[PDB]
């Protein structure tokens, strides 16, 4: 019962964007901060440009293109869109520049100046992003603070669609094949049976919120991933973070229930966190909260990709 | 220090 996917995949010429600086590098390739300048449009768009190494396997290219396929098909304010791809000797993926980086890194770097209003807003925005993916019948399969990016301190987006799977309109579970997997973010059913669902994404949401609430701590730190599934069967979960009222923590705990259907729906998580976003000091207890404030390069013609629509 | 493990 699926509608046709009429998303446009935009093919970019290399002459249309200029790389400025190197954000990061890898065997896979190097990511560049740059500007995209669409031909004859008098606009400059801050972008991140992923250029793969020429030493790339056809298995590797195949995987990245499926990621682009997913990224091109999504249109939501809390999900990263693929602007386009460039088919050069080495393939280049173009996405919206997220200047403040990884949300995991941001909370670690700024743990001193982050108040309860920001934390709850982020939980709301991530829930919306996931709720949207759920609407598109998508299962992310890798939700975690490392895969949320910061456009600005006030705006965050879900990213890393490498493990994402579309669900047949009929089907409710995706059954995986063996791979390297983010054990400590995974629903039990995923770990035991390689079963994934929107509810298994809810589990990971739960862990992702805990990362934020503990300003970037490592879940189940010092305990081997090989022992995680038994601990979960024993009924142990991550501990209540110091700043958390029982209200918030109760919500995380619900995400980690063994019966996936007993976990909350993303639309419910939206509701409950935004209720708390209204009176943040009531729900997160942070020292000197009411005092904290959170916020490089021809910027005349510069436009954010969020305002560049086609 | 690896998030992803085989299994």
């Amino acid at each position: 019962g699926e509608a046709p996917n009429q998303a446009l995949l935009r093919i970019l010429k290399e002459t249309e964007f200029k790389k400025i600086k190197v954000l990061g590098s890898g065997a896979f390739g190097t990511v560049y901060k740059g500007l995209w300048i669409p031909e004859g449009e008098k606009v400059k768009i801050p972008v991140a440009i992923k250029e793969l190494r020429e030493a790339t396997s056809p298995k590797a290219n195949k995987e990245i293109l499926d990621e682009a396929y997913v990224m091109a098909s999504v249109d939501n304010p809390h999900v990263c869109r693929l602007l386009g791809i460039c088919l050069t000797s080495t393939v280049q993926l173009i996405t919206q520049l997220m200047p403040f980086g990884c949300l995991l890194d941001y909370v670690r770097e700024h743990k001193d100046n982050i108040g309860s209003q920001y934390l709850l807003n982020w939980c709301v925005q991530i829930a919306k992003g996931m709720n949207y993916l759920e609407d598109r019948r998508l299962v992310h399969r890798d939700l975690a603070a490392r895969n949320v990016l910061v456009k600005t301190p006030q705006h965050v987006k879900i990213t890393d669609f490498g493990r994402a799977k579309l669900l047949g309109a009929e089907e409710k579970e995706y059954h995986a094949e063996g791979g390297k997997v983010p054990i400590k973010w995974m629903a039990l059913e995923s770990i035991l049976h390689r079963i994934y669902t929107h509810q298994s994404d809810v589990w990971s949401y739960g862990v992702t919120v805990w990362e934020l609430m503990t300003f970037g701590s490592k879940p189940y730190d010092g305990i081997p991933a090989s022992e995680i599934s038994s601990i979960l069967e024993k009924g142990e979960r991550l501990p209540q973070p110091p700043i958390c009222t029982i209200d918030v923590y109760m919500i995380m705990v619900k995400c980690w229930m063994i019966d996936a259907d007993s976990r909350p729906k993303f639309r419910e998580l939206i509701i409950e966190f935004s209720k708390m976003a209204r009176d943040p000091q009531r729900y997160l207890v942070i020292q000197g909260d009411e005092r904290m404030h959170l916020p490089d390069e021809d910027m005349d013609d510069v436009v954010d990709a969020d305002e560049y629509l086609i | 220090d690896h998030q992803y493990y085989n299994d």
